[PDB]
RNA sequence: GGUGAAAUUCUUGGAUUUAUUGAAGACUAACUACUGCGAAAGCAUUUGCCAAGGACGUUUUCAUUAAUCAAGAACGAAAGUUAGGGGAUCGAAGAUGAUCAGAUACCGUCGUAGUCUUAACCAUAAACUAUGCCGACUAGGGAUCGGGUGGUGUUUUUUUAAUGACCCACUCGGCACCUUACGAGAAAUCAAAGUCUUUGGGUUCUGGGGGGAGUAUGGUCGCAAGGCUGAAACUUAAAGGAAUUG
């Protein structure tokens, strides 16, 4: 029984702030709040608390990543360029 | 006058009949 | 009404080709529908070539031609190359000459 | 009230070993004072000149060379291979219409440990007897073509050097060679190696360079 | 026999370059370019104006090492015309009329794989 | 590939899922083949590898998930080991593996 | 107060039995129970410290140092990071470029930490009201909020008072101004609405 | 440097030219064609991976399961919009140098947005073959792309082959051209635009003089720009198509 058309978890802030800010708080904040993938045990487990940390709830392994998600587009194209010069120092 | 600048005309023309209404509302 | 079959020119079960620039005023212009003629020229002359061997190494040297394809964009090729403009006949043949 | 020509230091440059004519040419630099010498400045340049022009025959009129110098000594200064090019009347010539081109390239290290990515040209030919116009490949031809000229060309490589690599290349004992494996799939034709390029190289080695030398 | 330059012949539309450097090219041997030896700005290309440029250029490289030359001759390039310029004809004309030496010239001209888009707009240069 | 063994060997033969029963079968020297999942932890895959030279049996390391280890057998619950005590009709104890 | 994680990461003392903890900034991806290798010969992974001599470029970096052993300055905001654009290895230097858009060239023994600083983009989500703002200061200082001087009277600011509020004279003041004079933009060598890429050079 | 010609502009800051190296983003020249593929938009560097497709071959399988479609839905060039990134090039806007009676332009310069990418909108193009889809029938010809079949064919040498590329004949299924016109059309032209007053194979859609006007209004979708739906009053004897001669 859908309860709103848009707003989602926006609708707590009611009319307040504008629409353009709530448009892009909302985004965000269904970033943070929602569950991951815990890259070691691999049960969707991870979320947040205090902007940049991820923890998984069983197995209690934490993450240092993105302040609203766990791993930021520039962290993963870092991941990738480490990835390169290493293999360089290598072969 | 060329079609493409009499259509822009009344785009124009309407969206200041858009407006006038509106201020009516 | 519709003065050719070939529309432009040169396509059918394509509907895009990727357009070129006028090697004279730049004009954008699909492949297909320009016009190409290729400059194959010494890179002498008619004059230089006799003066060219007489002041030059080598037996008789090498001479290396430089070869580059020409765009022009219709306006561009009837104001100064393959046109003139033909009738409604002569226009068909697809003659190089 | 200057004129740097009533200055400027002379000299002449040697070429490499594998070769004909070791003499190439001529250059001018600035006296060696102290505070900026003749010798460690410059040196290091690069000098251009057809093979035809360095090896004396007509055959191999196209196939530039790219020579770097690296050591000096006493108004003599030697260079070592920096590259080979091809003139561009003969690729503009080789790429006539109603044909298929073939590229293909390679990086690769030799043993004297420069690597360099070397490249590949080749056309379809008519063969006698054949009255279609243009003659094309099949495409699957194509990837077959450019993978024999790929594993053809990272053996070739890794032999000694550009020592032997250079002569390798000279007297085209690759364009056979892939003409060979070639021809159980399509007839081509031309065939050259058509460039190759040093994008890093081991070290000085003053033992090694002098080996070309005498 | 002879000390071998290099040419590198620079014709486009407006001017022409002609100027002997080494042979390993690091180095000048002086240069006078088209709109040097003459001036009305429209003359900047015409073959008149690069002969006097080619025989000034020729007289300097004689007068200092070089009797003789490798030419490569070179057009604007790059997204531009492709096609030599009117003066690097009666260049290399009037150089080796000059008294110098020619060996295995071939041609220089940037040619891209095509792009990095060309100026004029879409529409092109109408006038 | 190698998954396609595994649903061979899962429909013909006999497994077990899992790192508690897959050391019954490593005590008892039952396994043949076991097969270690991408992210299982190191203590766990070490600890296991230890049994398997003490049994003699050759041990597989699954580039994957134990999520996908576990489609690889056809469940629809992760598994971080899989043992294989008879092998089916399928080839994997004298293949690549 | 600090929009960025921190990781305590634990050492064996060399040259005495005892565990010595260290407070890093947490880089990205970094996890608990990970190992951190810290050293002139350690290999080039995220987290391990090594100087920046030891790293080819386009390795990124964070809580780099300034001069070697100043136990990290450079790149520490959650978010930031530093760029090796070099090396000149006789006077050993390594050139890096800052996150404000500098470039700078510091020794090749000045440590950085692989990869980049943990909590970003926390910019980019709207405050959205008064307190989420006045919760952030709280934990910082007392910056927060701010009167607009040209709300004051002359006696509390030079762009005080007035029957209107306004500025009255240029808000762009000299370097050389003194102090109580400078409330505006200092030293300001452009102004109004950037139109263009930034983007240094 | 740039133009018909110039000027703005750049130059002890050695500009333009040269050499060596490096960085960034975009793009994929020539080969490229009356050639390929895709439902259309559209799609040209290499290689690996991922799934997909037509045509053909078929003494395999199922057995009417199909044709076309209001509603509804997927995709949908360029520009444009929201949020990051990127921002080399070219470049709506703006500012300039010229030209002009004027010159808000065409030409030259600077250059914002844009141009590229990710996430999401937008849903439009002369999105053109200005030509619905399925089926049948009606006429010649030489090329060509893909599949196949036939040959004591050619070229490849080795020792004959095997292959591969080629040649010749036939057959499907394509992209087109050529000549015909029985036939059609107001013509231009058209292997369909034919088998139509000798008027009926199946089906979807749109039009009913011009202007008013794709305007008003209502509904609906969209952040917006706008998209879909879409009148009337009044006006008017023409507007229009192809061909002919000037
Ligand atoms: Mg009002
Ligand atoms: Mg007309
Ligand atoms: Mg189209
Ligand atoms: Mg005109
Ligand atoms: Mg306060
Ligand atoms: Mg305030
Ligand atoms: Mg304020
Ligand atoms: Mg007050
Ligand atoms: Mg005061
Ligand atoms: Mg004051
Ligand atoms: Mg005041
Ligand atoms: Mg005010
Ligand atoms: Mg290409
Ligand atoms: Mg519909
Ligand atoms: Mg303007
Ligand atoms: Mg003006
Ligand atoms: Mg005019
Ligand atoms: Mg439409
Ligand atoms: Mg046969
Ligand atoms: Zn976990
Ligand atoms: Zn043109």
């Amino acid at each position: 029984a859908k309860r709103t058309k848009k707003v989602g978890i926006t609708g707590k802030y009611g009319v307040r702030y504008g629409s353009s800010l709530r448009r892009q708080v909302k985004k965000l904040e269904i970033q943070q709040h929602a569950r991951y993938d815990c890259s070691f045990c691999g049960k969707k487990t991870v979320k947040r608390g205090a902007a940049g940390i991820w923890t998984c709830s069983c197995c209690k392994k934490t993450v240092a990543g993105g302040a609203y998600t766990v791993s930021t587009a520039a962290a993963a194209t870092v991941r990738s360029t480490i990835r390169r010069l290493r293999e360089m120092v290598e072969a | 006058m060329r079609a493409k600048w009499r259509k822009k005309r009344t785009r124009r023309l309407k969206r200041k009949r858009r407006k006038v209404r509106a201020r009516s509302k | 009404p519709k003065k050719r079959a070939s529309n432009g020119r040169n396509k059918k079960g394509r509907g895009h080709v990727k357009p070129v620039r006028c090697v004279n005023c730049s004009k954008s212009i699909p492949k297909d529908k320009a016009i190409k003629r290729m400059a194959i020229r010494n890179i002498v002359e008619a004059a230089a070539v006799r003066d060219l061997s007489e002041a030059s190494v080598y037996p008789e040297y090498a001479l290396p031609k430089t070869y580059n394809k020409l765009h022009y964009c219709v306006s561009c090729a009837i104001h100064a190359r393959i046109v003139r403009v033909r009738s409604r006949e002569d226009r068909k043949n697809r003659a190089p000459p | 009230v200057v004129d740097p020509f009533t200055r400027k230091e002379w000299f002449d440059i040697k070429a490499p070993s594998t070769f004909e004519n070791r003499n190439v040419g001529k250059t001018l630099v600035n006296k060696s004072t102290g505070l900026k010498s003749a010798s460690d400045a410059l040196k290091g340049r690069v000098v251009e000149v057809c093979l035809a022009d360095l090896q004396g025959s007509e055959d191999h009129s196209f196939r530039k060379i790219k020579l770097r110098v690296d050591e000096v000594q006493g108004k003599n200064l030697l260079t070592n291979f920096h590259g080979m090019d091809f003139t561009t009347d003969k690729l503009r010539s080789m790429v006539r219409k109603w044909q298929t081109l073939i590229e293909a390239n390679v990086t690769v290290k030799t043993s004297d440990d420069y690597v360099l990515r070397i490249f590949a040209i080749a056309f379809t030919r008519k063969q006698a007897n054949q009255v279609k116009r243009h003659s094309y490949a099949q495409s699957s031809h194509i990837r077959a073509i450019r993978k024999v000229i790929s594993e053809i060309l990272t053996k070739e490589v890794q032999g000694s050097t550009l020592a032997q690599l250079t002569s390798k290349l000279i007297p085209e004992v690759i364009n056979k060679e892939i003409e060979n494996a070639t021809k159980d799939i399509f007839p081509l034709q031309n065939i050259h190696v058509r460039k190759v390029k040093l994008l890093k190289q081991p070290k000085f080695d003053v033992g090694a360079l002098m080996a070309l030398h005498g | 026999s002879q000390v071998f330059g290099v040419a590198r012949i620079y014709a486009s539309f407006n001017d022409t370059f002609v100027h002997v450097t080494d042979l390993s090219g690091k180095e000048t041997i002086a240069r006078v370019t088209g709109g040097m030896k003459v001036k009305a700005d429209r003359d900047e290309s015409s073959p008149y104006a690069a002969m006097l440029a080619a025989q000034d250029v020729a007289a300097k490289c004689k007068e200092v090492g070089i009797t003789a030359v490798h030419v490569k001759i070179r057009a604007t390039g790059g997204t531009r015309t492709k096609t030599p310029g009117p003066g690097g004809q009666a260049a290399l004309r009037a150089l080796a009329r000059s008294g110098l030496r020619i060996g295995r010239i071939e041609d220089v001209t940037p040619v891209p794989s095509d792009s990095t888009r060309k100026k004029g707009g879409r529409r092109g240069r109408r006038l | 590939s190698i998954n396609q063994k595994l649903a061979l060997v899962i429909k013909s033969g006999k497994y077990t899922l899992g790192y508690k029963s897959t050391v019954k079968s490593l005590r008892q020297g039952k396994s043949k083949l076991i097969i270690i999942a991408a992210n299982t932890p190191v203590l766990r895959k070490s600890e296991l590898e230890y049994y398997a030279m003490l049994s003699k049996t050759k041990v597989y390391y699954f580039q994957g998930g134990n999520n996908e280890l576990g489609t690889a057998v056809g469940k629809l619950f992760r598994v971080g080991v899989v043992s294989i005590l008879e092998a089916g009709d399928s080839d994997i104890l004298t293949t690549l593996a | 107060g600090r929009g960025a994680p921190l990781a305590k990461v634990v050492f064996r003392d060399p040259y005495k039995y005892r565990l010595r903890e260290e407070i890093f900034i947490a880089n990205e991806g970094v996890h608990t129970g990970q190992f951190i290798y810290a050293g002139k010969k350690a290999s080039l992974n995220v987290g391990n410290v090594l100087p920046l001599g030891s790293v080819p470029e386009g390795t990124i970096v964070s809580n780099v140092e300034e001069k070697p052993g100043d136990r990290g300055a450079l790149a520490r905001a959650s978010g930031n990071y530093v760029i090796i654009i070099g090396h000149n290895p006789d006077e050993n230097k390594t050139r890096v470029r800052l996150p404000s858009g500098a470039k700078k060239v510091i020794s090749s023994d000045a440590r950085g930490v692989i990869g980049v600083i943990a909590g970003g983009g926390r910019v980019d989500k709207p405050l959205l009201k008064a307190g989420r703002a006045f919760h952030k200061y709280r934990l910082k200082r007392n910056s927060w909020p701010k009167t607009r001087g040209v709300a004051m009277n002359p006696v509390d600011h030079p762009h005080g008072g007035g029957n209107h509020q306004h500025i009255g004279k240029a808000s762009t003041i000299s370097r050389g101004a003194v102090s109580g004079q400078k409330a505006g933009l200092i030293a300001a060598r452009r102004t109004g609405l950037l139109r263009g890429s930034q983007k240094t050079q």
